[PDB]
């Protein structure tokens, strides 16, 4: 399962 | 042994060709089985393993739009590198990521990590404890200092010692006749004639699994690692591996030279002569 | 980062005229990913190539697997034809099954 939401570069 | 979860993901821009191109491949171990496609014909998350059948239509669903989030952020993400970097709008530019956790045979994690490159050059990776960022260049500098205010280690922590886990841990389970297997391989010398009096020796070893091996040549006892020619072990089209190593030996003098395949699925080392 | 790509073509199994198999073709160590991959049979482009085991290593540069299932004749001739920027035109690698 893979991540999500990440915060942006 | 130990276990992996991977993510390999690429953006791509293509100016003047529409919007980038964004792609995601899974992987346990070293089995490829789980792929999105943004030049798809119909992009959704893909299962690429025979037992990834077991996943209920629930579980693509989830994947598929948290891609096509990550697919969005990373859109931003290539038009602010170029901010950082003061480039124009018309060059085609890279990311990659590689994103995973491992856990030992008893299923605890062992570690994570998360590492960013732009155009083939390391950007920033989180670091072995989990809690700070290394950057490699002053761009990056700016990511770090916004990651580090926004909380993003903490979170992505999370992510890694939980839901990265708990998921590998389920995936070794449903597909445990697949990833937990040992193809033994088999393996084989060729001769090649060269000028001088000399001849390539070629040993080959096809059809194993897991991908780790290691294939030696030896005369006289000591393996001539130095005297040898050899190929990145590769996967053969059907989830198996093979690889070769060369030397080039005094003609007539071939016999005395061994090649040594060892492998998990080998009790015993196996030894070769032409 | 600009970087040729390594050419690799293999079959799963020995050949065997009249077994059927499967041909590979492994391009690895390239930069930007890029590029155009075919496989051809007598000279002309095999239709179900499918493509795999996509990676990177650790300096980054890309790794991708093209195979389709083939049965080996002593007549037939198989290649696999790469494009890419950092190429003049474009290589053509053959199997080379005494290898």
């Amino acid at each position: 399962s893979r991540d999500h939401s990440r915060t942006p570069m | 042994g130990p276990h992996s979860l991977r993510y390999f993901v690429t953006a791509v821009s293509r100016p003047g060709l529409g919007e980038p191109r964004y792609m995601e491949v899974g992987y346990v171990d070293d089995t490829e089985f789980v792929r999105f496609d943004s030049d798809a014909e119909n992009p959704r998350y893909e299962p690429r393993a025979r037992w990834m059948e077991q996943e209920g239509p629930e579980y693509w669903e989830r994947e598929t739009q948290k891609a096509k989030g990550n697919e969005q952020s990373f859109r931003v993400d290539l038009r602010t590198l170029l901010g950082y970097y003061n480039q124009s709008k018309g060059g085609s530019h890279t990311i990659q990521v590689i994103s995973g956790c491992e856990v030992g045979s008893d299923g605890r994690l062992l570690r994570g990590y998360q590492q960013y490159a732009y155009d083939g050059c390391d950007y920033i990776a989180l670091n072995e404890d989990l809690k700070t960022w290394t950057a490699a260049d002053m761009a990056a500098l700016i990511t770090k200092h916004k990651w580090e205010q926004a909380g993003e280690a903490e979170r992505l922590r999370a992510y890694l010692e939980g839901t990265c886990v708990e998921w590998l841990r389920r995936y070794l389970k449903n597909g445990n006749a697949t990833l937990l297997r040992t193809d033994s391989p088999k393996a084989h010398v060729t001769h090649h004639s060269r000028p001088e009096d000399k001849v390539t020796l070629r040993c080959w070893a096809l059809g194993f699994y897991p991908a780790d091996i290691t294939l030696t040549w030896q005369l006289n006892g000591e393996e001539l690692i130095q005297d040898m020619e050899l190929v990145e072990t590769r996967p053969a089209g059907d989830g198996t591996f093979q690889k070769w190593a060369s030397v080039v030996v005094p003609l007539g003098k071939e016999q005395y030279y061994t090649c040594h395949v060892y492998h998990q699925g080998l009790p015993e080392p196996l030894t070769l002569r032409w | 980062i600009q970087k040729t790509p390594q050419i690799q073509v293999y079959s799963r199994h020995p050949p065997e005229n009249g077994k059927p198999n499967i041909l590979n073709c492994y391009v690895t160590q390239f930069h930007p990913p890029h590029i155009e991959i075919q496989m051809l049979k007598n000279g002309k482009k095999i239709p179900k190539v499918e493509m795999s085991d996509m990676s990177f290593s650790k300096d980054w540069s890309f790794y991708i697997l093209a195979h389709t299932e083939f049965t080996p004749t002593e007549t037939d001739t198989y290649a696999c034809r790469v494009k890419h920027d950092s190429m003049a035109e474009p290589k053509t690698v053959y199997w080379d099954r005494d290898m």
